[PDB]
DNA sequence: GGTTGGTGTGGTTGG
């Protein structure tokens, strides 16, 4: 996260850290959507141009965390992966279309002050909240500048109109993506960055006061560049696939 | 269901330091 | 203690 700030304790209890065992390192962000399911970007698990192809046993999920590196005794829960499900139509060769994956945990995690799932949007929530100019919030332990934090970072950013998103890049944008960030002339700055993918773009519903995950940090070109915008997987667009996986498995 | 409500914030009727910026963006 | 025990030339881990 570039130009964000330290998150407050328990501010993003659905934040999950995808962790590589060997060597030990943070791979990506992710989110808790039930006591047994974690949502993330598929490129965090499969990306052949970077020789990336993780199997369940190469990974661990750490939930309830604040510090990037210290083991938070009795606060965080470390879970193993029973199964990974990548969207069948995830297009890594061209534009990361449908950059989304579900991970079923071996054992359900107990919720606590620091661990709780985020809501997934339904059609009314998506229609009402996903509008250009409305702000969502992005969290992550990714890089602080284009090329790092001691604790989880947070940044609020406005959803951008689709024509503007399209004209800001030569990468082919699809309806399974949306972009967010301040315009070349809005004064403010901020963006997600490498290391943040899988992390949630959330919005607080003014109708029922709950946080909803509308997006997943997916890609960008550099970080926080003037005129560029971060891109996010459109969670509601792929919700039928999310629900079919959860219902079935 | 039990999702999207934070024990240390909404449950205690406390706001985190910047959620207000989000709410204002709706208006 | 702490966002948490009982003890660290820490530990699955800083000070
Ligand atoms: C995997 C994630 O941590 C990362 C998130 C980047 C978010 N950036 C901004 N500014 N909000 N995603 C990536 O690094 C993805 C994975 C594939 C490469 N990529 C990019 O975002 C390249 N920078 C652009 C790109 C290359 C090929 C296909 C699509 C996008
Ligand atoms: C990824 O690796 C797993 C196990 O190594 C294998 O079953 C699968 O075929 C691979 N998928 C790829 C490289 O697309
Ligand atoms: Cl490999
Ligand atoms: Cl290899
Ligand atoms: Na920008
Ligand atoms: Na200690
Ligand atoms: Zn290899
Ligand atoms: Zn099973
Ligand atoms: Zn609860």
């Amino acid at each position: 996260i570039v130009e964000g700030s330290d998150a407050e304790i328990g501010m993003s209890p659905w934040q999950v850290m995808l962790f590589r065992k060997s060597p030990q390192e943070l791979l990506c962000g992710a989110s808790l959507i039930s006591d047994r399911w974690v949502l993330t970007a598929a490129h965090c698990l499969l990306y052949p141009p970077w020789d990336k192809n993780f199997t369940e046993n190469d990974l661990l999920v750490r939930i309830g965390k604040h510090s990037r590196t210290r083991y938070e005794r009795n606060i965080e829960k470390i879970s193993m992966l029973e199964k990974i499900y990548i969207h069948p139509r995830y297009n890594w060769r061209e534009n990361l279309d449908r950059d989304i994956a579900l991970m079923k945990l071996k054992k359900p995690v107990a919720f606590s002050d620091y661990i709780h799932p985020v809501c997934l949007p339904d059609r009314e929530t998506a229609a009402s909240l996903l509008q250009a100019g409305y702000k969502g919030r992005v969290t992550g332990w990714g890089n602080l500048k284009e090329t790092q934090p001691s604790v989880l970072q947070v940044v609020n950013l406005p959803i951008v109109e689709r024509p503007v998103c399209k004209d800001s890049t030569r990468i082919r944008i699809t309806d399974n993506m949306f972009c967010a960030g301040y315009k070349p002339d809005e004064g403010k700055r901020g963006d997600a960055c490498e290391g943040d993918s899988g992390g949630p773009f959330v919005m607080k519903s003014p109708f029922n006061n709950r946080w909803y995950q509308m997006g997943i940090v997916s890609w960008g070109e550099g970080c926080d560049r003037d005129g560029k915008y971060g891109f996010y997987t459109h969670v509601f667009r792929l919700k039928k696939w999310i629900q079919k996986v959860i219902d079935q498995f | 269901a039990d999702c999207g409500l934070r024990p240390l914030f909404e449950k205690k009727s406390l706001e985190d330091k910047t959620e207000r910026e989000l709410l204002e963006s709706y208006i």
